[PDB]
RNA sequence: CCGAGCGCGGGAACAACCGAGACCGCCAGCUAAGGCCCCCAAGUCUGGGCUAAGUGGUAAAGGAUGUGGCGCCGCGAAGACA
RNA sequence: GGGGAGGUUUGGCACCUCGAUGUCGGCUCGUCGCAUCCUGGGGCUGAAGAAGGUCCCAAGGGUUGGGCUGUUCGCCCAUUAA
RNA sequence: CGGAAGGGAUAACCGCUGAAAGCAUCUAAGCGGGAAGCCCGCCCCAAGAUGAGGCCUCCCACGGCGUCAAGCCGGUAAGGAC
């Protein structure tokens, strides 16, 4: 947590860093100390949902940090002859297969960009918005199982 | 979300550019602003839309008022259109341009107490082999001990036609300023003479 | 022979709504609705207290509730069973989930209508300012 | 037990399930079952836990790291489980 | 080989009705159920595509005309998204 | 000429982040997508919505009894009826 700037609120947390400031919902009945330049958070007990919501908040401030701090940024590959993706402006418009050409919105805090035709990184400064644009991305167009066409993360192959 | 009164003249049919077409002319004659009713005096936006003229001594009612209120000619009638703040004092034909379809509400003919069989279209029943007896019935109704009882709103023969009707999507012909005429297409709810009022339609 | 009453000025009363459970506060509300709570209590006549809520939308409900909670409308044409769950009264009119929760606990007879009347409610607060406002938790 | 006590209270309502055997009167008090937040009389009573399914508001063989409590055996700071 | 659901069939009791509760089909008018024939959505496939199989979600609407027989039922004819 | 389009929540279901359980999981906190279906949207009814609504406009004084509370009687106005 170093350089951030974690400040602690009542039902929330507010962390700011070199990429900006952004809330992060917090759990009611948890501890968010602020113990030197680092952060903790401790259970009102030792129960099973309790738990949960350590271990959860535990990561989830943590995303707080490495999400104004670094960011975060997923790849995509595009298998396929015609298949491929222009970047226009802040949208990109990618033909794959459709005879309408794909035309997908950029969110706000999200800027994915385009090394290649067929490599497609995508930047952002949450977890939970990344995820999703990910997805939201192979959900266009997913890997056919009979051989290499569509969008994949980074993962195996289909086959 | 245009609107206008006016009344069903008759119908025949026109030639576009080489086909033949049916066609309704409505008459649109000029409908004065009465009252603009905004959110804030009622709770709504529309506007009260007079039409023919009137013996001024008739109207001694305290439409007398009513209508000095916005200083016009005593109209006849008078209705509002919800969503429809124009301009100027009057609309006009000119607010409808030839190629827009329109939504015409208006007052079908009275059929009367008519026969279940002439109102829902029925099938009555046998004209031979059974009784002549129930030739244009709607025989049975209900079931047996359960309910017991029949469903609200079941069909039966009864007073109908005479109501409330609105024809959709009518496109808007050859709409003529120069006499306050305005042509559509073809079928449209109330006789020659009824008060029938004309919006936009829903396409999208 | 027992206290035989006579007419008694309306006693109005404020009641807040605020992280109340639905249930425990339509209870006094009730009891209260129905001069019940005064020991001058006379069925016959029947002189409870106008009570006026506020802030319905606050009110509280435990667990599977605001998406268990059903209601039952029912007209007399067939299939008019139309049920609607909890969430969807707190979008549209509110203050009807309060006051069929009161209405539920009023009498069945005629008096009891009579007494739904001395029950208000609205959500904002800002009740219709008149005079009386005796607060009350 | 009803029958013949379809007289009374409880059980929503219900001859025979629980209470209780009505000579009549009282604007008296204790109690029975079952109850003691409102419609509805009486504690939103006290202490201690279990359940978050509306179980409660009542269906089985069988199936499942649901949650809590007791006992046994193995590995573990001479370095365990993942 | 074992456990249930349903209350459509045959059957078993004989509890209201024998000082009467018209019984098969067809017609007319329907309404409701879902364990769904179609159309809409989805997982798996021994799913290449098409087409198909199977299971899940899903009543909103739809579910033809005719030959045989009193038939319900069923076979057949032409077609259908069914 | 209509079935819709379009908005919102949602079914099975696909998915993001993520524990309890250092891994993993769509789930227990949270989030997105997704049915001809659910709510709205279109058409019709509707303030007996006794919870009787709203806006614009027109008429308005007791003249004789009621000490009071509540009434009674003819002429009337706007306007209505025959
Ligand atoms: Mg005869
Ligand atoms: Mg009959
Ligand atoms: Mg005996
Ligand atoms: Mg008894
Ligand atoms: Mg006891
Ligand atoms: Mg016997
Ligand atoms: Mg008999
Ligand atoms: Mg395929
Ligand atoms: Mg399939
Ligand atoms: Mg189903
Ligand atoms: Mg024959
Ligand atoms: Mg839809
Ligand atoms: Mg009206």
């Amino acid at each position: 947590p170093k350089g951030v700037s974690v400040e602690v609120a009542p039902g929330r947390v507010k962390v700011k860093g070199p990429k900006g400031e952004l809330e992060v919902p917090v759990s009611p009945e948890m501890r968010v100390v602020v113990e030197e330049g680092v952060v903790r958070v401790e259970r009102p007990s030792d129960e099973r949902r309790h738990k949960s919501l350590h271990g959860l908040t535990r990561t989830l401030i943590a995303n707080a940090v490495k999400g104004v701090s670094e960011g975060y940024s997923k790849e995509l590959l595009i298998k396929g002859i015609g298949y491929r993706a222009r970047l226009v402006g802040r949208a990109l418009e990618l033909t794959v297969g459709f005879s309408h050409p794909v035309v997908v919105e950029p969110p706000e805090g999200i800027t994915f960009e385009v090394p290649e035709p067929t490599r497609v990184r995508v930047s952002g400064i949450d977890k939970q918005k990344v995820g999703q644009v990910a997805a939201n991305i192979r959900a266009i167009r997913k890997p056919s199982a009979y051989h290499e066409k569509g969008i994949y993360y980074a993962g195996e192959p289909v086959r | 979300m245009k609107g206008i009164l006016g009344v069903k003249v008759g119908m025949t049919r026109i030639f576009r550019d080489d086909r033949a077409v049916p066609v309704t002319v409505i008459l649109a004659g000029p409908c004065p602003v009465v009252q603009r009713r905004t959110p804030e005096k009622d709770g709504y936006t529309a506007v009260q839309l007079g039409f023919l003229p009137q013996n001024p001594k008739r109207v001694n009612r305290p439409l007398k008022g009513h209508f000095a209120k916005a200083g016009v000619e005593p109209v006849r009638i008078l209705r509002e259109i919800r969503d429809f703040n124009p301009e100027g004092d009057t609309v006009t034909v000119e607010i409808f341009k030839p190629g827009e379809r329109v939504d015409v509400t208006g007052t079908s003919k009275g059929r009367g107490f008519a026969g279940v069989m002439k109102r829902w279209n029925f099938a009555g029943g046998p004209d031979s082999h059974g009784a002549h007896k129930i030739h244009r019935h709607p025989g049975s109704i209900g079931n047996r001990k359960t309910p017991g009882r029949v469903y609200k709103g079941k069909k039966m023969a009864g007073h109908y036609g005479a109501e409330r009707v609105t024809v959709m999507n009518l496109e808007v012909v050859d709409v003529i300023p120069e006499e306050n005429l305005l042509l559509v297409k073809g079928a449209v709810p109330g006789p020659n003479g009824g008060l029938v009022i004309v919006r936009e339609t829903k396409k999208a | 022979k027992t206290y035989v009453p006579k007419q008694v000025e309306p006693r109005w009363v404020l009641i807040d709504a605020e992280g109340k459970t639905l249930g425990r506060l339509a209870t006094k509300i009730a009891t209260l609705l129905r001069g019940k709570h005064r020991p001058d209590w006379t069925p016959n006549v029947a002189m409870g207290d106008f009570v006026v809520v506020v802030n319905a939308d606050k009110i509280r409900v435990t667990g599977k509730k605001l998406e268990q909670k059903i209601y039952t409308r029912y007209s007399g044409y067939p299939g008019g069973l139309k049920k609607i769950p909890l969430e969807k009264m707190l979008a549209t009119h509110p203050e009807r989930v309060l006051e069929h929760a009161v209405k539920g606990m009023l009498p069945k007879g005629p008096l009891g209508r009579r007494l739904f009347k001395r029950l208000k409610v609205y959500a904002g607060p800002d009740h219709p300012h008149q005079a009386q406002r005796p607060e009350k938790l």
